[PDB]
């Protein structure tokens, strides 16, 4: 069913180009959001959109046409490429993510070491991790070396969900010992949907990818469903992150 | 050249502003007899006050001796941390000057109503001090409360009469979900930098939604 | 309480001392002035714009 | 007796009034009817000038028409150039609370205070480097809102201690002193001929002084909430006031007497800056529905709209040649409006 195919994968590149891109310029047309703890919204947005124009459209034509690949050239500069974009959508949200819990536990000491001089250490930082496990009749099959399928697994999902776990709990900590305010409610269901649409996204793919490496079997039709499930989250990540904050909805009627 | 001044000096302006805008403000409020003089010795125009503590910079501004109307001076001052109100409990048996048949005390809880629930200072925390229970109860077992207050029927003590005023103060407030009043009994100097960090939390969780 | 009285009363008797003309003169006099100056205002009548300082012109 | 000095004051008040109304021939609703409308003016911003980090709160042209001055909560008096949208100067403040700029008619130097009660000259040609601070006017006893240049050797300023000054700088001195207000002095305007100006209190009401002799001429009511601005007509024979009540009004020096009153019922909250074109027949003012409308002096009708700024106005100047309107605001922009 080439309609459905090509119509659906077409609606995943338009969400992911119009939240990220709605996302830059807001970013860049306020002073509201004039805070450099804001520039993670903004390199997160770019790393989110490269992989929208570029690495869908090609993995699509992949599976469509069914055969194989117009090249033997440039699977080496999109079967890495694709993998880090992947890479670095995951890994700039644990810098988001520990952004706000150092800003939530250590408070007045962490008024200082918001200089975007500190800020554009993270965001080269996170680039360059990316760029370290990106880059280490004949069809296209991502890598089955069993030394780098496991290597890239956990340095790209599993590592950097132990991170926003661990700082989503103890941040549960603080803001009901806090507030005591009888907001219980409030702090509880966006803690909830900030983790379980990562989780649900994402780790599927990751989990039963580490299982065709050990020398298990699993079926060619659920993994294909799991495949595209990443490609998902790079669209949804605009709306949990930017949503329940105020400053940035006001922003947004500002252009829209 | 009018293109190598603008680069040469814009340069030293956001090199001041980043520079100048990590300082903890805050705003002094209260009356002529209320404490404000024994308060800051403990920690014309417009006054500054600069002080620090565990590595934390204070800059608070007396506003005291500015006798003209209030409402053309006060939008200055929004986007500070915290009001700082003092009041003096020794003034339940005082009466004006000026005006006769009105206390001391009653003349406070009309300063606290415009403050505490304003149009600029809506998300804004008040630290209410109260001063002068050394002179209150020698007061209080001489002259009755009733004189100040005749629906406070209850025994006269230090603290049974002396905490039923701070819910006379507490229960002015009208945003009782948007801030919170912070009432102390003048340890001093930390009940101020305990009740900041709990501003400056509060405002970081509602950065992420959590508030 | 008296002093300041009699000042009160001294500044208003010399206000009321002024000689007032009409206001259909004095209406007159503002319209006047306005069509007289009307060609040298750029902003109610623009300006070509090659001497428009802002808009095109030499900036100096 | 007291009763003896309010009979006296009642009955001259009813005089007062009985003269202004014998005055009353026609309104500019009738001897400007059948004028031609002036159309629907369309500005739009030329140049826009960044670099406070904070509100504005007072800016000043000057009289090259090309160099203008600004004040800021920032703690900083920038001295820019509109053509190029220079710098040409910054000058730190003592003081953060400032509330007016000034800029002398001859050019070298300039005045700034605030809720500090002193007025601070600043020199813009040092002969040997930057600017220094060349002067002190203390004298006043509440917040300064309001200064002018008379001349290069004169400024008279404005204060909320309900009094208005007359200094004469090189000595720093109250030369003369002008009370009559029972209200705070919000602003203030000199003539063309620099020999009278005209000031507005929180009384709802408004006066004019002669300059050499510390007198008060004349006095003009009608307003029913504060002004806040205050502006002359070109030649110097009429003004207009701000007010909070959400109207402007047009007074007569010679008719005294309310002759125009500019006001819709789409507009609620205050003006906080009023002022004229070249030729005076544009009336141009600051609101805080952050707008700043364009009004027909001779008609009372809106003829324009300078829609640009997030938040409310608070200062605006018009050039010597009238080139050019400038807006600041609570954004940290200002805007020229060529
Ligand atoms: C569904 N597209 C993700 C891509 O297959 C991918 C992403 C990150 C990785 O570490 C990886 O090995 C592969």
């Amino acid at each position: 069913v080439t309609l459905t195919l090509v119509c659906l994968a077409g609606l995943l590149m338009l969400l992911t180009v119009f939240g990220n891109v709605l996302v830059i310029i807001a970013v860049f047309t306020s002073r509201a959001l004039k805070a450099p703890q804001n520039l993670f919204l903004v390199s997160l947005a770019s790393a989110d959109i490269l992989v929208a124009t570029l690495v869908i459209p090609f993995s699509l034509a992949n599976e469509v046409m069914g055969y194989w690949y117009f090249g033997k050239a440039w699977c080496e500069i999109y079967l890495a490429l694709d993998v880090l974009f992947c890479t670095s959508s995951i890994v700039h949200l644990c810098a988001i993510s520990l952004d706000r819990y150092w800003s939530i536990t250590q408070a007045i000491e962490y008024n200082l070491k918001r200089t975007p001089r500190r800020i554009k250490a993270i965001i080269i930082t996170v680039w360059v991790i990316s760029a370290v496990i990106s880059f280490p009749e004949p069809r296209c099959e991502i890598n089955d070396q069993k030394w780098y399928v496991i290597s890239s697994c956990i340095g790209s999902f599993f590592a950097p969900c132990l991170i926003m776990i661990l700082v989503y709990v103890r941040i549960y900590q603080i803001a009901k010992r806090r507030t005591r305010q009888n907001r219980e409610k409030r702090f509880t269901f966006v803690l909830a949907v900030v983790i379980g649409v990562f989780v649900v996204c994402w780790f599927p793919f990751f989990f039963t990818y580490t299982l065709t490496a050990v020398g298990c079997s699993v079926p060619r039709t659920l993994f294909k469903f799991f495949f595209w499930f990443g490609y998902c989250n790079s669209s949804l990540n605009p709306v949990i992150y930017t949503i329940f904050n105020h400053d940035f909805r006001r922003a947004f009627k500002k252009i829209l | 050249a009018a293109v190598e001044r603008s680069k040469m000096i814009d340069r030293n302006l956001r090199e001041d502003g980043e520079k100048a805008a990590r300082e903890v403000k805050l705003l002094l409020l209260g009356a002529g007899e209320s404490g404000k003089s024994t308060i800051v010795k403990q920690m014309t125009g417009i006054v500054e006050t600069h002080f620090t503590f565990k590595d934390l910079h204070f800059k608070m501004f007396d506003v005291g001796a500015q006798r003209s109307e209030r409402k053309k001076w006060i939008h200055c001052f929004e986007g500070v941390t915290a009001i700082i109100f003092c009041v003096a409990l020794s003034d339940y048996d005082l009466v004006l000057a000026e005006d006769e048949e009105m206390n001391r005390m009653h003349e406070s809880m009309k300063l606290f109503d415009s403050i505490c629930n304003n149009k600029w200072f809506t998300d804004t925390s008040i630290i209410l001090f109260l001063n002068k229970k050394d002179l209150f109860e020698e007061k209080i077992k001489k002259s009755p409360l009733t004189i100040c207050y005749p629906e406070y029927a209850g025994s006269n003590t230090y603290e049974e009469a002396a905490a039923y005023i701070q819910c006379q103060f507490e229960d002015l407030n009208k945003r009782k979900d948007t801030k919170e009043i912070y009432t102390h009994f003048t340890k001093n100097v930390q009940f101020v930098f305990d009740a900041v960090t709990d501003v400056i939390i509060k405002n970081n969780l509602k950065d992420c939604g959590l508030f | 309480s008296i002093a300041q009285a009699r000042k009160l009363v001294e500044q208003l008797k010399m206000e009321a001392n002024i000689d007032r003309i009409k206001v259909s003169k004095a209406a007159a006099d503002l319209m006047a002035y306005c069509e007289a100056h009307a060609k040298e205002d750029p902003l109610l009548t623009p300006v070509p714009a090659s001497e428009n300082p802002f808009r095109e012109k030499k900036f100096f | 007796e007291l009763d003896q000095l309010r009979q006296e004051a009642e009955q001259l008040k009813n005089q007062i009034r009985d003269a202004r109304k014998a005055c009353a021939d026609a309104t500019l609703s009738q001897i400007t009817n059948n004028i031609d409308p002036v159309g629907r003016i369309q500005m739009r911003t030329r140049r826009t000038l960044r670099g406070h980090l904070a509100k504005i709160y007072a800016m000043h042209w000057g009289t090259d028409s090309r160099l203008l001055v600004s004040a800021s909560q920032d703690g900083k008096l920038i001295i820019w150039d509109s053509y190029t949208t220079n710098k040409v100067h910054a000058i730190p403040l003592r003081s953060s609370w400032v509330m007016t700029c000034a800029y002398a008619p001859s050019g070298n130097y300039v005045a700034c205070g605030g809720l500090d009660n002193i007025c601070s000259i600043y020199n813009l040609k040092t002969r040997e480097g930057n600017v220094r601070v060349s002067r002190e006017l203390a004298g006043h006893t509440g917040y300064l809102s309001c200064c002018r240049f008379l001349d290069d050797n004169q400024i008279v300023t404005s204060s909320g201690d309900t009094t208005c000054a007359l200094w004469d700088i090189e000595t720093g001195q109250q030369t003369t002193t002008f009370t009559g207000h029972t209200g705070d002095v919000m602003s203030l305007s000199l003539a063309p001929d620099t020999r009278l100006f005209v000031s507005g209190a929180c009384d709802a009401s408004a006066k004019l002084w002669d300059v050499r002799e510390g007198m008060c001429r004349q006095t003009f009511t009608g307003h029913e909430s504060d002004i806040n601005a205050i502006c002359f007509f070109p030649n110097g024979n009429a003004f207009a006031t701000g007010s909070d009540d959400a109207t402007c009004r047009l007074f007569d020096l010679r008719a005294d007497q309310e002759l125009m009153t500019y006001s819709h019922d789409n507009i609620i909250c205050g003006i906080t800056s009023v002022s004229f074109s070249k030729s005076g027949r544009l009336l141009l003012a600051g609101y805080d529905d952050f707008n700043c409308n364009v009004w027909d002096a001779l008609k009372a009708d809106r003829a324009g709209v300078l829609a640009g700024h997030d938040n409310r106005v608070s200062c605006l100047g018009v050039t010597d040649d009238g080139m050019a309107v400038a807006t600041g605001s609570w954004d940290s922009f200002l805007k020229i409006w060529n």
